[PDB]
């Protein structure tokens, strides 16, 4: 879902500029909060892709008989 | 058919199997608290939970044996090989499960009951380490479960 | 030296501590490990109910830390008093797992729609029939109950969660190769770290990416009757010819020089650097290390899948005590009783026994990566004259 | 001692090369034994016949064997503690190569056995 | 981002400094 | 046809691994028993209590025995082979639970005599220990009464 | 038709063999630990890693077990003869590997718990040990899926 | 028909032998490198050879494991007992060449260990030692291999 | 017909049965050594006999095993029940002789490297014993190399 | 002494060997069921009164 592919790099982008505001101040401790928001983002983004990947096509419909 | 010779000897057999490791199991663990009661009361009073291990190991051996048991309906399903053959899986399993868990469960209280005199500590973090072979022995219960599910296959 | 810590910072750097130290100048991946930990643990296992259960009780015991700083701690109390700040991080990642696991409260809900996942057309037709079940529409927040938590669903799931934590665990690969090509720049050799970083990088990295993009391949032409085991059937042939189920047009004649290219490299990992060391005048443990790391990434990520699968089948057993008890109680007496020891039972289960497992399998697995990594060990921590009870 | 353990190690190459020759006459003594006719009961008996020959050989052979290893070890600590006593060693060493040669002569009476068709 | 420094303390006023910098420190 | 010959193979078993397992337990306790007499003899009136307890759970697996074996009626019911292996196997599952929980037991009691020689509370101690030991043989019980209802359950 | 039998067999003796496997590795863990107590008591966290490993060992047999369990499924392809035992091939590959590692890992971790109260800097040679030691039960879990994967072409 | 289960039976059997030996001599080693590191962290280092030597043996079973598991090929042949046998073969005798080999490389790994604390010269030799060791299953590998290569037995 | 089956599985009883007698062999002439080096290290580096036994007995099985390998040549001879039944039996025969000599020159090495530490007079005589051994190890071997000759007819 | 009478015993043994290998041919005599067990069972007697007495 390249809508899902935008909100998460504007999610991304938020947590970027919330992360500036606060911590501005010290270079490197805006780096490290930047660097966790980045690790965030890659591993949300992971996780939503192994996801899709299942949904792209299944290869079996479940079975559910009582 | 051959279904409840072998039907049966799996239900008896996982109960028989969980009963001796168990009893085991708490006879090792006896030993090390009637030590530690000797040694101190208090390390007697703390040794009750290898006990309680032993005695959750037993329990899920016969509620084991108990769902192989109700799964036995001849009435009801036809005589299948099938039928029998996973409900003598499920007491293998559950039995063998229940021997090692035993054996480990009496190994654990025995050096728990001395931890319990050498530290109370030791004998707090030892309380982990009988946690996880419980554990250990509760997952093997759940595959039993499984193995259990499996005989809807057959009818 | 010792690298200053914050709040959070201080477990991640106890960890660290833990699994050695490093030289002053050599990087320190215990800040990036304070997210890594949580973002593999998080794809380890989670139970979004009790996850989010601990993350509020995490989150108590760190508002009264001022009562706890005076409230000497117990044994794993003082630790957990340090690492509340981490815990709390790997809980909040474990909760957008469990969204993805779509097992809220370890029981598939409910999304957006009045059922996530259906069954399109087969009105009359069982779940079990050539028609069986379609999915019209699929579960946008998290997996498709129907495609996942249903009964004969498990199968073709576990092998995705299998198939994904193969690639979760070839990025965290390829993250610590780019931490030692960074440890490599801080380093500052001229042409020795071209010479044994980019070799010994690269070279598993591409091998396991070879699998990996055929993975990603295989989710774009979605073959069926092979599940994920379309890649093995791919590789079980390592020698040339053949390759039909091949997607891409070229992928035997590439698979087969890529192959050559990985026989070359395997050389080039070891001998440029002692050639060079010779010039200007270890690798034998670094001999077969590269095998031996790739076997424990994947062994990293098969602990995950089964990880995965244990505490899907905890949830399902837990779920159906649940639904045993309150089925088979007319009274509220047998409900009630029924309800009380499957909590009880499932909070053992899970908050303790499980999370406790989780937790070191993952520390486990980061320690595996970050020796595969960097560091090296080999360091002590900065020493000041510091008053102990006053500091 | 040492050449006295020469000398019983001799004895057990000579057991050895019993044992060979042994081996080379049942490749010789095998009877006709057709392919087809690997079926009848003179090919039982001659069977049976060469499988008793090889058990009264081999398990002899074998017993001398380890007698001659005993006797050889006494002999030798035997040797070390007296300086004269060397040619009881030697008896007892060629009572045991005698014993070996009294099994291979065995077989080689036993070799004539066949009569598989 | 350390390195190596040397600090050379009066002996009557070694007491006093060890008393200040007891808290933390640096080295 | 052939099942009273599984049906009554089950049932002796039964007896005989009882018996087995009392004869262990009561060696154990008997043992103990003379130990503390020899140290205090008004003591050791208290000490015959893990002999009682083994004796006990010696004759409930002797009880649970009989009970199956006199279910077995060919007068009764036609020539099935489903229920005398359900006999068989409730006769070897209650025997072995026995056994395993005589021996254990009467580990348990010898251990728990001698640290009640020592102290008092460990007579307490020892006494919990045999009540939790008791969890085999009511397992075995209940997985014979099981069978003894898949017995019936036989058509 | 009668090869589900020695299916189910072999499910259920791969994770009874790795459930024995792991009990007697957490088992001879534990007496190591204990004795270490008091000692070193700061050395718990050294004691738990070979719990974890244990841990770790119990749940490859449960996953593999899974997945033979899952394998049977006599509804669609009838199992012939060749699933049956393709399955208890699986299931004895699974639970000799995963006693061989339990084994294994309960006598290093005697060792290194008797290890940790003397000199306990070398706990990362201990856990590298350990982590060797494991390697053997993840080759098993992958040798045991290779095997469950020829399965299927099996049914033709 | 069932002759090419039993071949997969015995390349199981393989693997399963192969981590048997590995796991032991995995165990030897282990124990001999505690005692090092306990002498000195120096040689600890040093010392982690052997378990690497054992783990690749066991690597070298699973790769021999996993090369049967792709000789056995439904659309290759019809059911034949030759494949069966074939396989079967090579893979116990892999499997016990194996287990052997990494039993004395264990017993060896143990000795020298302890060895190279007191001398460092030595671990020279007793490397070229477990070299041999292990070159011995190497060549028992490649023997196995060769009987996995005669598949085509028919025709 | 089986006896494709019978030929391998001798074959494989050789080779598992020459490995394993080498493994102790060797493992006893090794912890031998090892046991030896430590007073001296230099008569250790001399300590290399028990090297070449171990890989002589590995080389002999290898050699025997792939012998028997070669014979197995469906194509060439349909084979029958005899034969195969003979060159299995011929086969797992050697193997066992080559074990047992193994075992035992290794036994007899483990002592030896004790002697040769005490002088050089008993390293040369634990070295001519060991020849002595590898010499029967041989005859085994020929032994065996002749009846996979007359598997052939 | 004792020893080379007692290698003379084996070696008179071997020769007793010697002349059932002479008289081994199975063409003169038919030996039935009864037959062939009294011989096994006769000479695993002797055979272990030999062994007794060499002990």
């Amino acid at each position: 879902f390249l809508v899902t592919t935008l909100v998460f790099l504007v999610i991304g982008i938020i947590a970027s500029l919330c992360t500036r505001i606060c911590c501005n101040r010290g270079p490197s401790t805006n780096l490290l909060h930047l660097t966790l928001v980045i690790t965030a983002t890659v591993s949300c983004w992971m996780m939503w892709a192994i996801v899709y990947l299942a949904q792209m096509k299944p290869l079996i419909v479940p079975i559910l008989s009582e | 058919e051959t279904a409840p010779f072998f039907g049966f000897l799996g239900a008896a057999a996982a109960l028989v199997f969980s009963c001796m490791g168990a009893a085991y199991g708490t006879a090792k663990s006896g030993v090390g608290v009637a030590s530690m009661g000797v040694m101190r009361p208090e390390l007697v009073m703390k040794s009750i939970v290898p006990v309680v291990m032993a005695g959750v190991l037993g329990i899920y051996g016969l509620i084991i044996a108990v769902i192989i048991s109700t799964g036995i309906n001849p009435k009801a399903k036809s005589y299948y090989l099938f039928d029998g053959y996973a409900h003598l899986s499920s007491g293998l399993a559950c039995g063998l499960a229940g021997l090692s868990a035993g054996m480990a469960i009496g190994i654990v209280g025995d050096a728990g009951v001395r931890a319990n005199a050498q530290q109370p500590k030791l004998f707090v973090g030892m309380i982990l380490i009988l946690i996880f072979a419980e554990a250990l022995a509760l997952y093997g219960l759940i595959v039993g479960i499984i193995l259990s599910s499996r005989a809807g296959q057959s009818r | 030296t010792y690298f200053r810590t914050n709040k959070f910072t201080s477990a991640f750097q106890e960890i660290v501590d833990a699994y050695g130290v490093a030289k002053y100048r050599e990087a320190n991946p215990g800040v990036f490990t304070i997210v890594t930990f949580p973002f593999l643990f998080a794809v380890m296992f989670g139970d979004w109910g009790h996850g989010i259960c601990l993350l509020l009780g995490t989150l108590v015991l760190i508002v009264r830390e001022k009562k706890l700083a005076s409230q000497k701690l117990d044994d794993i109390t003082d630790m957990t008093f340090g690492g509340r700040y981490v815990i709390l991080m790997m809980a909040l990642f474990s909760i957008y797992t469990g969204l993805i696991y779509n097992e809220f409260f370890s029981v598939p809900f409910e999304i957006f729609s009045h059922s996530a996942y259906a069954c399109r057309d087969l009105s009359c037709s069982e779940a079990t029939t050539v028609g069986l079940i379609k999915v019209r529409d699929t579960y946008p927040f998290g997996v498709d109950p129907v495609w996942h938590g249903s009964r004969s669903e498990l199968p073709f799931l576990n092998s995705l969660k299998m198939k994904m934590s193969i690639l979760l665990g070839v990025a965290q690969m390829n993250l610590g190769i780019i931490l030692s090509y960074f440890n490599a720049t801080f380093f500052r050799i001229g042409v020795n770290i071209w010479c044994q970083f980019i070799p010994q990088i690269i070279f598993l990295n591409s091998l396991f990416g070879y699998l990996s993009l055929l993975i990603i391949l295989k989710w774009i032409t979605g073959s069926q009757a092979d599940l994920y085991h379309v890649m093995i059937y791919m590789f079980l042939s390592p020698t040339d010819e053949l390759g039909d189920n091949q997607l891409f047009p070229g992928q035997k004649t590439a698979q087969l020089v890529l192959l050559l290219l990985a026989f070359v490299s395997v050389p080039w990992m070891l001998l440029p650097k002692p050639f060079i060391l010779k010039m200007q005048h270890h690798q034998m443990i670094h001999t077969i290390e590269f095998v031996l790391g790739a076997v424990s990434n994947t062994a990293s990520y098969l602990r995950l899948w089964a990880l995965s699968l244990a505490h899907s089948e905890l949830s399902s057993v837990f779920y159906e005590k649940v639904l045993l008890l309150a089925w088979g109680y007319n009274n509220i007496l047998i409900l009630i009783v029924g309800i009380i020891v499957f909590i009880f039972a499932t909070v053992g289960v899970l908050l303790v026994m499980e999370t406790l497992s989780a937790f070191l399998h993952a520390l486990r697995l980061h320690w595996v990566e970050f020796q595969n990594k960097f560091y090296e060990g080999d360091g002590y921590k900065f020493s000041p004259f510091s008053f102990a009870l006053l500091d | 001692i040492t050449s006295k353990n020469l000398i019983s190690v001799i004895f057990c190459e000579a057991v050895a090369i019993y044992g060979v020759i042994v081996a080379i006459i049942l490749q010789t003594k095998l009877e006709s034994v057709p392919a087809s006719q690997i079926y009848a009961p003179e090919s039982l008996r001659a069977g049976y016949a060469i499988f008793a020959s090889g058990i009264i050989v081999g398990f002899a052979n074998l017993v001398c064997g380890l007698c001659v290893g005993i006797i050889g070890s006494s002999c030798a600590l035997s040797d070390a503690q007296n300086s004269s006593l060397f040619v009881k060693i030697l008896v007892i060493e060629i009572f045991g190569s005698a014993l070996g040669l009294f099994g291979v002569i065995v077989g080689i009476i036993m070799s004539a056995q066949a009569s598989w068709p | 981002p350390m390195q190596l420094v040397q600090i050379i303390i009066p002996i009557e006023s070694a007491h006093l400094t060890v008393s200040y910098l007891g808290e933390l420190g640096l080295l």
